[PDB]
RNA sequence: AUUCCGGUUGAUCCUGCCGGAGGCCACUGCUAUGGGGGUCCGACUAAGCCAUGCGAGUCAAGGGGGCGUCCCUUCUGGGACGCCACCGGCGGACGGCUCAGUAACACGUCGGUAACCUACCCUCGGGAGGGGGAUAACCCCGGGAAACUGGGGCUAAUCCCCCAUAGGCCUGGGGUACUGGAAGGUCCCCAGGCCGAAAGGGAGCCGUAAGGCUCCGCCCGAGGAUGGGCCGGCGGCCGAUUAGGUAGUUGGUGGGGUAACGGCCCACCAAGCCGAAGAUCGGUACGGGCCGUGAGAGCGGGAGCCCGGAGAUGGACACUGAGACACGGGUCCAGGCCCUACGGGGCGCAGCAGGCGCGAAACCUCCGCAAUGCGGGAAACCGCGACGGGGGGACCCCCAGUGCCGUGCCUCUGGCACGGCUUUUCCGGAGUGUAAAAAGCUCCGGGAAUAAGGGCUGGGCAAGGCCGGUGGCAGCCGCCGCGGUAAUACCGGCGGCCCGAGUGGUGGCCACUAUUAUUGGGCCUAAAGCGGCCGUAGCCGGGCCCGUAAGUCCCUGGCGAAAUCCCACGGCUCAACCGUGGG
């Protein structure tokens, strides 16, 4: 799987051979490249010790909020840029660094979608 | 690392043939009737360990060394090595006769309950001789001097009686 | 090759503050998580056994135990792993023994006999103060039992302050203050069991715990670990700790 | 043989009375186990069947031996508390 | 004991190595009467391969059933307690074994997590409202050689699912009530959303009923405790006949993922990062507490006991669970075996015993959960090749025996003759000891009866110029050296000496060795001054005055587990061994 350990090389530029094999606590999980679609998508992840994550793999809505507290459920239509990735924003991929646009107009996003289960964003005035 | 290991308690000479070493160390066998050499380096290594003792605590300084040092002196004046009035230099003074001197069976034989020193470790090893109410069949055993007066005939033992044959011969010397 | 917790312990390793005999046995009695950390703890089953006397085997300690004849604080405790700590009540209502658990000079747990009126009194160090839902104040003390109070006393209880507690109907009895001339009583470190007065109080940048300076009966000046000073009286103790 | 008693001891959150004795013996073997709990009874006024004897002890090379014996108020407590293979050997149980 | 002795010459003095002499571990020849204590015994070559038995179970007070007994109204149906498997809960991720791999934040120590998870347990503030659903056991029918397994009926739960609320997580706008050395933290008010609980279950006593009490229980929040994850500074091996290495590599800007920070991973920006103070590469190796040796400085080892790290035939993967990518659970590949009715199906003792192989080199296919601990249970209690007990073994230490006395003889450090004495040990017995035994311990009967070998004998080095055999042959010899017809040096006889239940042989480590020299070695002629100079880093550096306290010294808090080491006392007879205090 995805393995999170020890980097293979030192700082200096030797190598590193591993002393003991791969511990199931050093393990990762696949990117959840969260899509604008017309459902919202989620599923329930079991995590270390028993908690649990929400992760959002399609994204319909978004709570906005506008320099004031007040806060409105909008619809996503496209990704404007997304700085995190160069194609992030032609595939409408949704991350905590992401520009949208809403009926409403552009906004910033402010949450990690794939840790959170929701997207919140603050409007650009 | 590794776990402790049971060391012995006795020295071998550095050299096993030595005309002077030989000499000494078969006089001291013959007067005092031991069984093997083993003996006399255990009894010579309690004299060395005694003096390293002094030796270390002489040129020490500290609340640990002094109280080591009385400690010392008295388990010496316990064991009846030293006078009462002694104090740490007479400590180096010690020999091995003194040490040997404070044998079970040396004892034995002093106070007289057996006419020679083989006879005094044949009471001994067969349980003829009680220390306090107690039997000891140990004949290396280092009496202590709080107690030396209580060193007699086991009261189950026939030796106990006045009439005994053995007991009888013992006396008449 | 280690997977989880570990559930056993061997005498040989074993907390130093204990009274227990290292060679006899293999096998020691871990203790389970309870109020008190693992340093300044001991299972009730070696108190039972060994301290008291009560019992031989632990079969019959154990009997003894699923009984109720054994009182912790004012609870009675049945399982033999429980953890007694510093500054417990230990009673036995059926003999009228009330104990008293303490660290001798060289940081072993000993129980020192009180009297019936004090086994009713366990004094307590503010570990801790936080808040809690509705704005509420908790307090956590050093055996890692906790009490709640209202905001209007926020400033009636502060950090290493002394709260006595009736038991076990858990009141607040009196707050002992930490400040200039209170008396102290030394549970941790190189002065364990020395008790005195506090003189002055010293604190460091970073991290660096401060440190707390006490004078003893005989006048001399020690110091120790502002979290070592356990408060015990405002000028005389309020508790017996000979 | 003389029995003489050292130390007595009340243990209430277990019924019984602890008793530590020693047996001077000197030119005797080691006395039997029926011997030493019927002088016990006899000297203590205890009742023979809520008593055991834990141990009778002889040392090396002396006419001394230690014990250690128990005397409980209730037989039912007796067999509730005490193991089997003790009130065995005592032959309390016929076994 | 802070040490020396033999050997280079016709004779002497030096340098220098070899040997002798001591201690420890492994193998081994000969020999061997006991008893205690201990952390000893297939580590060295094969982490090579394994027949058979065992090494993880528990709960009836969570639930429904079956068989048996009893009390029964009596076709009805009700109540109990015995046994049984099944669902269900917890555990099986600890304990046990081995040292392969690993030169690494693996280990030791001091600090961080304000960047994080935690089933069991403790405390405080709250809650347990309404519904639904199968299925095991059981009954009918089976197959398969087995391993295993299909269809139908029927049902219960602390089994599972859903609704509500409480509650969790993100984000935005505000107040500053809290712990902190310092708040991306905690608390209070609004706003948008996602996720989203429980077993008022069981037992007992009462109570006409209702209802009450006690015990063990369930769920959420905030803390603790236990057990961990991750990170930082310092410290500990050899090679230059290994001189350049690195390219996700160094750092950043933004994200994903993680329980959590992190090039852990991704996209985009730059060329950074390590290195003669030895990078990279190669050899060897589990790290430490500690053990051996030496007067010490030091040198060597680091299997057995404790803490930490890894592995389960060699690799790679995942499911359940708080905890695993899991020794006696699962999947695949590679290797080696086993049953098969040939269709197929299983296994890997680096667990306790036992077997094969390898070798110079390592034990019983035994008894108990009675003591200490672990899991389960309300408890009694059940299970545990962990542990406790015994069995075999010249494993290490401690205490002993193989007789003692008197008289008289002798070739007198001892043998013999006569008369006596004791039973540690030997044989038999009664008690006590043990879970049951055995061993030990008290006592009784017999009786000196049952008990000494190994090396050496010219010097170094204690001990024979004695006798028979061989005549440079056999042989002996760590070194010197001896044997050629006159051998105290070879073989044997008789004497003698050193240790003695031990004594010799072989390999290894330390001392010897001031032959590794900081303490503390040498370089004209013995080994050793570059053929000679100038200079880079490094090392070593003139005098006086003032300032800082980095180094240095003193004092004072927190540490450096236990065992091991030394001392005093107390308990096993003293001792070895254990316990209590000090270091």
């Amino acid at each position: 799987a995805i393995w999170q350990g020890r980097s293979l090389k030192k700082p200096s530029g030797g190598r590193i051979v591993l002393a003991r094999k791969k511990r199931k606590r050093e393990l990762g999980r696949e990117p959840s490249n969260t899509r604008v679609a017309e459902q919202d998508k989620r599923k329930i992840i079991r995590t270390y010790g028993g908690n649990r994550k929400v992760r959002l793999t399609a994204a319909a809505y978004a709570n906005v909020f506008d320099k004031s507290g007040k806060g409105r459920k909008v619809r996503i239509i496209r990704v404007i840029e997304n700085p995190a990735n160069r194609q992030f924003a032609r595939r409408n991929i949704i991350t905590k660094g992401a520009i949208i646009e809403t009926e409403i107009g552009k906004a910033k996003v402010t949450s990690r979608p794939g840790q959170d289960g929701v997207v919140n964003a603050i409007l650009l005035e | 690392g590794d776990p402790k290991r049971q060391r012995k308690k006795y020295e071998t000479p550095p050299h096993p043939w030595i005309k002077e070493r030989l000499d000494r160390e078969r006089v001291l066998m013959d007067k005092y009737e031991l069984k093997n050499k083993k003996e006399l380096w255990k009894h010579e290594t309690q004299l060395k360990n005694f003096r390293r003792r002094a030796r270390r605590l002489l040129a020490a300084r500290g609340k640990q060394a002094e109280i080591e040092r009385e400690q010392l002196l008295a388990r010496l004046k316990r064991l009846g090595l030293l006078p009462e009035d002694a104090v740490l230099d007479d400590v180096l003074s010690l020999t091995i006769e003194d040490i040997l001197e404070r044998r079970l069976q040396t004892i034995v034989y002093k106070k007289g309950l057996a006419r020679t020193m083989r006879q005094a470790r044949q009471l001994i090893v067969h349980g003829h001789i009680e220390v306090n109410g107690q039997i000891i069949r140990s004949p290396s055993y280092l009496v202590l001097k709080e107690e030396e007066d209580t060193i007699t005939y086991a009261r189950t033992s026939p030796f106990a009686n006045p009439q005994h044959p053995e007991r009888m011969m013992i006396e008449k010397a | 090759a280690r997977k989880g917790p570990k559930r056993h312990l061997k005498r040989l390793a074993a907390p130093t503050s204990w009274y227990i005999e290292r060679k006899a046995y293999k096998w020691a009695v871990r203790p389970r998580p309870g109020p008190h950390n693992m340093r300044t703890s001991i299972p009730l089953l070696y108190i039972v056994r060994d301290y008291l006397g009560y019992a031989k085997t632990a079969r019959e300690a154990r009997k003894i135990l699923n009984e109720g004849k054994f009182l912790v604080d004012g609870r009675v405790r049945k399982d033999y792993k429980f953890p007694v700590g510093i500054m417990d009540v230990v009673s036995i209502p059926e003999t009228g023994e009330h104990y008293r658990v303490l660290p001798n000079r060289i940081g072993k747990l000993i129980l020192h006999p009180i009297s019936e009126d004090e086994a009713f009194i366990k004094p307590l160090r503010i570990r801790n103060k936080r808040m809690i839902k509705g704005a509420r104040v908790q307090l956590n003390f050093h055996d890692g039992t906790n009490h709640i109070v209202s905001i209007a006393e926020k400033d009636n209880y502060f950090t290493s302050y002394t709260v006595l507690m009736k038991v076990p109907e858990r009141e607040i009895l009196e707050v002992l203050p930490f400040e200039k001339g209170a008396y102290v009583f030394v549970t941790q470190g190189k002065n364990v069991a020395r008790k005195g007065r506090i003189v002055e109080i010293k604190r460091f940048p970073m991290g660096w715990p401060d440190v707390v300076t006490i004078e003893d009966e005989e006048g001399e000046l020690f110091d120790t670990l502002k979290e070592y000073a356990f408060v015990v009286g405002t000028d005389k103790p309020k508790i017996s700790l000979p | 043989m003389e029995i003489r008693i050292k130390e007595i001891k009340e243990n209430k959150l277990i019924g019984r009375k602890e008793i530590y004795f020693e047996i001077y013996h000197p030119g005797e073997p080691t006395p039997s186990r029926k011997d030493v709990k019927g002088k016990l009874v006899a000297m203590l006024d205890l009742n023979p069947e809520t008593t055991v004897i834990q141990y009778i002890r002889s040392y090396f090379g002396s006419y001394i031996s230690k014990g250690y014996a128990k005397a409980y108020d209730s037989k039912e407590r007796m067999l509730y508390i005490e193991p089997e293979y003790i009130l065995i050997r005592d032959g309390l149980i016929e076994k």
